[PDB]
């Protein structure tokens, strides 16, 4: 089967403030757990242990 | 005629006669070295009386007899029966020829 | 000394399943706030520092370093036989609970502290 | 183990769960020497007629007559 | 072997608890003292039986384990156990 | 010339019925293995059964569907379809003309290859 | 007052010997002694082939276990029911109570 | 608005041979030029240049 990339040390689910308070840079799931983070590309918004994609009307 | 109690009486004393099959097989294998006579087991009443007969008797009795500890605990878990309910009673066999 | 302290820490924190190793496990053990005594070492890069430092800090619990990640790979023994012994490196550490008192770790809490 | 399986009625769309009876050679084996053959089933023995035939006599079995 | 961390420091400990262990050999059940799979009991004592540290003797259907003397204080080193702790 | 029919019923309405309905009809074997619910696997070779029938169209034959449910009674849902039944060593093909209602897969297929000594 | 003691034991004499050790007793307490009743023995039976292959003259064998049994149906105080059960005890002999 | 994400050096879109050959790990636009890659996200596979998103039957 095919072979699998990956995106090293994971850091960009995150953003922070001048203050050093943290903040998600992704959205996140209503349904999984506010722990779990949401994709993004084109019309498409994702989720992981539901693996749901919105599709956006734009 | 015709007994209800017979399967039952039946089936219990060739379960016994087994265990004492397979745990005289496992002693024999263990205490050869030791030279291993023979085996009592008396399981109908707790607590289970063990006697073995041994021809020399210093590695059951050495290091604080914990091969005694241990062939108590191995016969617990195969009987599926509390430690607490054994004892085990080594005997010199006399007149050995 | 304190190099003594730690390693009785460590060996009794790893016999026991308590030693977690690697930037990636500290980070979400920091985050989900049940560690103490994260180590540090030396030779990382500065925005790999800035983010152990940064999160650390965040978590509210005592922050260590160590003067080479050598000197850590002892610790986490990953130790090994050369025939004499060497020292797979490791680069930071933490531990989740002491799992029996030691003299070691009232001295580290008392460096802390 | 009693093993399940499901099946599907005539709809193709409802799905009902049936067990598997134990039966045939696949779980009376020899409880001396794993054979599945020549195994002798009464008295709630599951033991091979050779296997019998040696230990017969420390269970307490005798030839009277 | 394909154990966990916390299954193989509960083999450990409990055959420093008691010097003994039983398994049932061809069995994808549970051992009843410590809720691993047969199977995967078997295969970790396998290795301290190769590394001299446990004796094995096959009876009919069981594998009975005993721990050497020279090997409790391995397992002592192992289980990082102070050097009064001895087994029942 | 009249119509193909089944123990009464025609072609027509025949490819109509239910499964349910269908079992009126058969031996009263075949009815048993119904009445006793179908396999996962039974269920997915009739599902691709019910697609393919729908699914092709115009003169192209659409693809042989391959099975082992050696025992399952031939319905009017897979009639005009190609389809390759397990001998123990190849799937042997064949289509699924009317006349063959009322039998299993397992009869139209040779286990075992005819003896001249 | 009634007392029911089922005495039963795979094996002939020690039966014998033990019944007449509690005859003995029941004698020397002398509350109107018995003898015991002997019972109908359980005989349980198989039939198996002697040779470990099919070669030669098929011979077979029948190997019976006897299990004896003896009751004694018997007049006490619920005192000497309690007292004398310490005899019950260290026995290849299985023994079961019955009482109303 | 919102704030974005980053995600470092992009190297994920690719896999390397033992021989050294590269391949892309995500698969590619039959309609942007098989330059544009495509993500995934759950029943979603998508695409840039035209927004497009793929709804899987699973
Ligand atoms: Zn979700
Ligand atoms: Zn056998
Ligand atoms: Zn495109």
């Amino acid at each position: 089967k095919p072979k699998q990339d990956i995106k090293q040390i994971i850091l960009t689910q995150f953003s922070v403030n001048k203050d050093g308070e943290c903040k998600p840079l992704r959205n996140s799931c209503s349904t999984c757990g506010p722990s779990v983070f949401l994709g993004r590309s084109g019309n498409k918004e994702y989720c992981g242990r539901c693996y749901t994609v919105a599709i956006l009307n734009k | 005629m015709f007994n209800p109690e017979a399967s039952s009486i039946k089936n219990r004393f060739v379960e016994r006669g087994c265990y004492y099959a397979e745990i005289n097989e496992f002693l024999s294998k263990l205490l050869q070295k030791e030279g291993f006579s023979g085996l009592s087991l008396r399981l109908h009443e707790r607590p289970i009386r063990v006697v073995i007969r041994l021809e020399k008797t210093t590695e059951v009795l050495k290091d604080n007899s914990v091969l005694l500890k241990q062939i108590k605990a191995l016969i617990g878990k195969r009987l599926q029966e509390d430690v607490s309910n054994i004892d085990i009673l080594i005997e010199m066999v006399k007149n050995k020829g | 000394t304190l190099d003594q302290a730690l390693y009785q820490v460590c060996r009794i924190s790893n016999a026991n399943n308590r030693m977690v190793k690697g930037i990636r496990q500290v980070s979400k053990k920091l985050l989900d706030s049940n560690l103490k005594l994260v180590l540090l070492s030396n030779e990382i890069d500065e925005r790999s520092a800035n983010i152990i430092i940064s999160l650390a800090k965040k978590t509210n619990i005592p922050l260590i370093k160590v003067d080479d990640s050598i000197t850590l790979g002892r610790y986490a023994g990953f130790e090994k036989r050369t025939i004499e012994i060497k020292v797979a490196k490791c680069g930071c550490a933490g531990i989740v609970d002491y799992v029996q008192p030691s003299q070691g770790q009232v001295f580290l809490m008392n460096a802390i502290k | 183990m009693n093993k399940q399986m499901i099946k599907y009625n005539a709809d193709l769309e409802t799905t009902f769960t049936v067990e598997r009876k134990d039966f045939g050679r696949t779980n009376r084996r020899c409880r001396a020497c794993f054979a599945y053959n020549g195994v002798i089933r009464k008295y709630d023995l599951m033991i091979c007629r050779r296997c019998f035939r040696e230990y017969a006599g420390d269970i307490g079995f005798k030839i009277y007559d | 072997m394909q154990l966990s961390r916390e299954d193989q420091v509960a083999i450990r400990k409990y055959l420093f608890r008691e010097s003994i262990c039983l398994v049932k050999d061809k069995d994808n059940g549970n051992h009843p003292e410590l809720n691993i799979n047969n199977k995967q009991v078997m295969k970790f004592l396998r290795s301290y039986v190769s590394r001299g540290l446990v004796e094995k003797v096959f009876v009919w259907q069981h594998a009975y384990f005993l721990l050497k003397s020279e090997g409790v204080d391995v397992l002592r080193e192992e289980l990082y156990l102070d050097e009064t702790e001895v087994p029942l | 010339f009249k119509e193909f029919s089944y123990k009464g019923v025609n072609l027509e309405t025949l490819t109509s019925m239910s499964i349910s309905e269908f079992k009126e009809l058969l031996p009263s074997k075949l009815r048993r293995s119904i009445n006793r619910g179908f396999s996962a696997a039974e269920r997915d070779f009739i599902k691709k059964c019910i697609k393919a029938r729908s699914e092709n169209t115009g003169l192209e034959r659409p693809e042989q569907i391959n099975t082992n449910t050696r025992n399952l009674p031939i319905l009017p849902t897979m009639i005009g379809l190609q389809i390759g039944v397990y001998s123990g060593r190849d799937f042997m093909p064949m289509v699924i003309k009317e006349e063959m209602l009322g039998r299993r897969l397992r009869d139209y297929v040779e286990t075992r290859k005819l003896c001249t000594h | 007052i009634n007392v029911e003691l089922r005495l039963l034991c795979s094996n002939k004499k020690l039966l014998s010997d033990l019944s007449n050790r509690y005859y003995n007793y029941l004698f020397q307490n002398s509350p109107t002694a018995k003898k015991p009743r002997v019972l109908q023995p359980f005989i349980c039976d198989v039939t198996t082939r002697k040779s470990p292959c099919g070669q030669g003259t098929a011979t077979w064998s029948k190997y019976k276990m006897i299990i004896h049994g003896r009751m004694f149906a018997l007049q006490m105080t619920h005192q000497m029911l309690k007292d004398s059960a310490a005899f019950l005890q260290n026995t290849d002999v299985e023994v079961r109570l019955t009482l109303k």
